[PDB]
């Protein structure tokens, strides 16, 4: 009718109190545009500035307030750490890419770190240039993706330190990001030649490709959605930041194409498949805009914008298993400043204090669906769904 | 088809979004019979109460911008939808207007009545001073809105409001009507009933004006009969008034005529500009927008220009913007806003309000 | 067509190599709104922030020569290339400037952004003190560069720099602006916001000067009105200042006015010469070059001449070289350097940086 | 028998040196009749203006620590000597108090009136922050004196003042009273006159408090009626306030509630400590002394302790010293100082001032 | 009520002006919607409120 039917038109962001923040954290000073922050329902990982080599700060979620300057960090890389990603099936396992052209997988003790962690579980050596892209497989166990600056994508089995697949002749220029699809059979990628590519790793073929998805020369991002579409952020020829929805079955024209502003800094999309809400956080921006991706035109529907007065250097997002369901919380973002990590709570205003069934469907669980040996054979499975009603208090 | 309803202390302007003028403009009054019926309806609203006011006791549900009786306030809204506009309120989104610094308790009752009593599908509440700036095609300027209940000065710069600089004056049209009734007794005419308030208000809207120099105008009225005007009462009796024509609007600039300690509308506007940052005062001096019915006196813009020029520095350019349709500027700005494509994201649905409450109305609105 | 970008704590001077003046000179400020927008851009840079500063909170990304926020530092560079020069940074080699004794971590971030974020084909970072000596046509002399953030004294002899004799003074233009705001409240004028910081800085650049004899000037200001000057604020209000004109720049020679223990600019320059070898101090006394906007006060060269003459021996010839364009000496010396033929061997290609890293930038550069 | 006069923007505390409390405490107001007398004194001062305020226009001669009218300032001093203390000022030496960083022109008028108008034999002017440190028996500590006009943070170490670290906040008791009037209109209570400003100030001193956690207190007030208090107006009418009790003092910690760009009193105190030398900050953290009437809110010391602890390093011990008599700490410290035997060398005789001038007052004093 | 919900219970003899600070039954966290005395106990009253609960007093 007059108002478009939705549940998230009034989602508002709220930063936590100062005692619930993480101060005195020397956030990294790397120009590479990653999230710098990786958070699971257990620990908070922030890429920090190490005096020598590379390191990132792993600290429990309870460890709030000012952090000791001599707090033990995960300092194992000889070059600055570029990307970090928690394992979706193990809250104590995190992979890290650095400028020393290697990927290291770490095991964090349950109570955190008491002494600095220098030796990892496995050192994955296969890239010739710096590794700035890391993405765990959503369903297959111990399957990790890494994409370096040598324009090659590698699929690893962390359990055996083996290289499952090498995809070198598919990206002619610098790779921006790599995002798996829902079940984990395909992954999309944005490249410096303004091309968005959909690739099947187990067959080494190019499923689909759209050349010049965005006309500008500034970086792009491309992520897969739950329904099987591609949401992209980029710049137009007039240096205007854009959002675009793509149908992989028909990439002639984008389903939607909206312009946001004319600011710099890449737009990092944070997709929530349970709510079909994409949170767009620009590097150097002070605002967070969220959009709802539906089937009704114009498909991309602007919800609202959380505004602040401090520009964000990084941004982490808490998965569904760590959110406070009893308070109608649908997203929590750990905004990184230059010396502080400030959690921001996204909440759906509801008069009721009971459990909201429509807000919290079954989310992906911490239990893997397949394994590395079964996924190589060609098996495809959906992520195992759990319930969030048990988390209600 | 969105509805734009502008509820003031004296008049209720209502119509449809996209039009140029309100289709329904009637007094916001409720009249009740004060005699006993002897020949074989207990309340009247708006113009039907104005035509039977000889046997009615007239009450304004809104006094000084404050709703004194919400039961009579619902009668105004029910009369607006069903009698004046003749629409079903559950089929049209309604854009409402609110005074500056409106209490949240007042906005919650307005939102609760629209969604639960009239069952409107969508709703939004806008600030009246912002809508008056939409009608003039500006994003910067200080709006001096003087209606029937209260007077406000709201500075806005580049689309940003300065709430700490919003000043209020408990002196508007209804206080000038009561002052005209008092000084009309000095001439021999006695108006006391509530039905005679509407007669004096009609004398004020037709014969009163603002003098450029008050003391010179008082001297001209004392040595000549050129300023005298006649007015015909409903019963055919004709009255004549002289200096009361410009003495009544003079209370806007000298509130001491009413025993008030506050400053005039010219100093209230100047003091509101001085509460703003020094770097935006120059644009506020050149964009002083008048709004409301109490700004419709002949010669009020030249007097406002002269008084602020005497207060402001000599290098500032004082420019009083008084559009000829500023009596409906709030509604016209609402009809402009409710028709924009960028505004359709501001509607608050009835389904959203039932599950979330008035918290989504305190956000989204200002 | 090489670009020459001179980024300082207060001003950003950018242009093309070969020209005689920077084409783009804007404040190195980032302004963000501090009010809520009520009418249907989250940051402003440079002059677009200076024109809307009434509703913004202004911040300098560089403080005391230290970048306090690199996200806002990139907004300055993006505003320089795309809004001021209106060029594509991937088509022009860029010559950058750095403060004396610049930390390597600061130069690595500057090089990493110009190659990865803006994708410049070539790049080079030069010392601001050496460039100021190119603009005056000298290979020997001590440069006292005083900008908005910090003050440096860099002795150079026959093209060789003496890093062990470079002295630094945490006292420049911004500390003098904050001191003027403090002593203006003694006269009855309250400037507190960041938007009023830019107003006081404008008062400082127009009415302040350096007194040759401070105590004689304080006595003349106490018994006469000849040293009083008026200044018109943006809102048309005129303020008058007397001895604050020469008391604010006096903090350069008496840092104890700010509670500082350090010595003045005259003793800092003399102590930097005494740290050099005895055989080169003679030419340093005769080639004391001033550079920066803080050296633009009227009478600062004669006062600097008078103070160093008292400290130095009586047989040395003190000569203060203050060119009338010394506010842009760093950029001019950069436009001269990037135009020479013996400089094309100093460019660092983007391909060289991607395969080698910042190590080739630590070498080649000083 | 020396006199101790503590003149503030709101209250005037006077008495005799050696006593433990001021003998005379009255509002620093001057009231003038705003109506016409019809039955067969043109100004009132202090409590006599507070008892006739229904027919008077009340003015404060001191606004934001600045004397706006010296004719009314002399009425306060004449009312102090002859009506309150009932002494002859030409027979007692007077110890006056001045704000930190007091303009010398303000101190000269104070010294000139005391010697030429009242003909006091001796006189001395002390800093209010130093006297507040005498009352607590300390020589080291930072004093946060918040009265009716302005708020100051003055660090003192071993009896040495650090003037470069003195910070000022144009936000004190009178700004909280005006803000309480604004948020009381959101509840249906209209206070607009200067006589009703004294009523709102009385509501503030009796019912307002500082919440330890503001947002938690807002949620408690939104779901319960336990925080609601009643207040009887002078005419018997009772008003009831809820969250306005802790929202008004919250402006001290969030000046953005008043549209101000400055920081709260907790950050102003922290920034004043950070402007001091690093070797004295540890003793300033453990000796934070509160002074003035605006520091008399219940729970202001626990909130001040909680906020500064979040700003300071974890190894520092934050200790807020809030004596229960800190409303008169300036006067008590003055009565202590004027009785010491080591102070009689600080008096300035009237004979010395007539032959030398205010130059001997700028020396000796600080 | 300023916060939550409340209803005023006063004896029939307590006529005239009621004190603004007169004690009320303020146990609900949301505004009270309906009140009803018990027909078999003149001291027991039930109340419904917007907090989705029914409290018997
Ligand atoms: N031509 C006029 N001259 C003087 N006063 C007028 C004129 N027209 C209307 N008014 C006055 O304006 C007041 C209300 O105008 P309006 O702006 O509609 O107020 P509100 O918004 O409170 O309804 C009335 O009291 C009326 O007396
Ligand atoms: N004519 C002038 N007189 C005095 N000071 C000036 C003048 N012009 C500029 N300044 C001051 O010089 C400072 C900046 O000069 P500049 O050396 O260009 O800064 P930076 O090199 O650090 O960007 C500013 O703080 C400004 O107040
Ligand atoms: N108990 C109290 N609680 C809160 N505020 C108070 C209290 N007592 C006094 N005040 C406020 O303190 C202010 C003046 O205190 P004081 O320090 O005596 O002012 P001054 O130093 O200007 O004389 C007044 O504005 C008054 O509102
Ligand atoms: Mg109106
Ligand atoms: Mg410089
Ligand atoms: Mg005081």
């Amino acid at each position: 009718k007059v108002v478009r039917q939705s549940k998230f038109r009034h989602v508002f962001g709220q930063p936590v109190k100062n005692d619930q923040c993480y101060e005195d954290i020397r956030v990294s000073r790397v120009t590479w545009d990653s999230t710098f922050c990786a958070v699971n329902p257990k620990f908070l990982a922030v890429i920090v500035e190490a005096s020598g080599g590379g390191a990132f700060l792993v600290l429990p979620l309870s460890k709030t307030g000012r952090i000791d300057k001599a707090y033990p960090t995960v300092c194992g890389h000889t070059g600055p750490v570029l990307d970090i990603d928690w394992c979706p099936h193990n809250d104590e396992v995190i992979a890290s890419g650095s400028e020393d052209c290697t990927v290291m997988v770490w095991q964090i003790p349950e109570n955190g770190l008491t002494s600095p962690l220098t030796e990892p579980v496995v050192v994955l050596e296969g890239h010739t240039k710096r590794v700035g892209i890391i993405a765990w497989h959503p369903t297959a166990r111990n399957v990790l993706l890494s994409a370096g600056c040598d324009n090659v994508v590698l699929i690893w089995n962390v359990g055996t330190a083996e290289e499952l697949y090498r995809l070198d002749s598919l990206h002619p220029d610098l790779i921006y990001n790599v995002s798996w699809n829902h079940n984990g059979s395909l992954f999309c990628s944005a490249c410096k030649d303004k091309s968005v590519r959909i690739i099947d790793p187990r067959r080494g073929t190019l499923v689909a490709e759209r050349e010049k998805a965005h006309e500008g020369a500034r970086p792009m991002r491309a992520i897969f959605l739950a329904d099987g579409k591609v949401f992209t952020t980029g710049f137009s020829r007039m240096s205007e930041r854009q959002l675009a929805l793509w149908d992989p079955e028909n990439l002639e024209e984008p389903m939607a194409l909206q312009e946001l502003d004319s600011s710099n800094g890449a737009l990092l999309p944070f997709y929530d498949p349970d709510t079909s809400v994409v949170y767009v956080c620009g590097k150097g921006d002070s605002s967070i805009r969220y959009f709802e991706i539906t089937e009704e035109p114009p498909y991309i529907h602007f919800l609202n914008t959380f505004t602040s007065k401090e520009p964000q250097r990084g941004m982490g997002s808490m998965p569904k298993r760590g959110l406070e369901v009893s308070k109608c919380e649908i997203a929590r973002f750990y905004k990184l400043h230059e010396r502080k990590c400030e959690p921001i709570v996204m909440t759906v205003p509801r008069k009721s204090d009971l459990f909201q069934d429509d807000l919290y469907p079954d989310t992906a669980g911490p239990e893997a669906a397949l394994e590395a040996e079964e996924w190589v054979s060609g098996r495809d499975a959906d992520p195992i769904l759990i319930s969030l009603r048990e988390a209600y208090v | 088809a969105a509805l734009v309803v502008d509820n003031g202390s004296g008049m209720c302007k209502a119509g449809f979004a996209g039009d140029d003028a309100p289709r329904a403009v009637f007094p916001s009054i409720v009249g009740r019979p004060r005699h006993q019926g002897v020949m074989v309806k207990d309340s009247y609203v708006g113009d039907e109460a104005q035509s039977k006011r000889g046997i009615l006791t007239l009450k304004y549900p809104i006094e000084h911008g404050i709703v004194t009786n919400w039961d009579d306030m619902e009668k105004i809204w029910h009369h607006t939808f069903y009698n004046e506009l003749r629409v079903a309120p559950e089929e049209h989104p309604v854009l409402l207007t609110e005074a500056p610094l409106n209490p949240k308790a007042n906005r919650e009752k307005m939102t609760q009545i629209m969604f639960e009593t009239f069952n409107t599908p969508a709703m939004y509440v806008a600030i009246q001073a912002v809508l008056s700036l939409y009608a003039s095609g500006r994003t910067t300027g200080i709006v001096m809105d003087s209606g029937d209940g209260v007077t406000h000065t709201v500075p806005i710069y580049e689309g940003y409001a300065l709430p700490h600089a919003i000043l209020r004056l408990d002196l508007a049209g209804r206080d000038l009507t009561d002052y005209l009734m008092k000084i009309l007794t000095e001439r021999g005419y006695s108006f006391t009933t509530t039905a005679e308030r509407e007669i004096v208000r009609d004398i004020k809207e037709k014969l009163c004006y603002v003098a450029l120099d008050f003391e010179q105008e008082m001297a001209t009225a004392a040595s000549s009969s050129s300023l005298e005007k006649s007015y015909e009462l409903p019963d055919g009796q004709v009255i004549t008034i002289g200096n009361e024509r410009f003495r009544c609007p003079e209370a806007l600039f000298q509130p001491s005529f009413l025993g008030m300690e506050s400053a005039g509308i010219h100093e209230t506007t100047f003091n509101s500009i001085m509460k703003c940052d020094v770097d935006i005062r120059k644009d506020l001096y050149a964009n002083t927008v008048l709004s409301g019915g109490t700004t419709m006196y002949p010669g009020i813009a030249d007097r406002m220009q002269k008084e602020i020029t005497a207060l402001a520095p000599s290098t500032m350019k004082i420019k009083i913007i008084a559009p000829p349709e500023r009596k409906y500027s709030v509604w016209i700005g609402g009809s402009i806003l409710a028709s924009l494509s960028t505004f359709q994201q501001m509607w608050i649905s009835k389904q959203e309000y039932d599950e979330s409450g008035p918290s989504i109305v305190h956000r989204k609105c200002f």
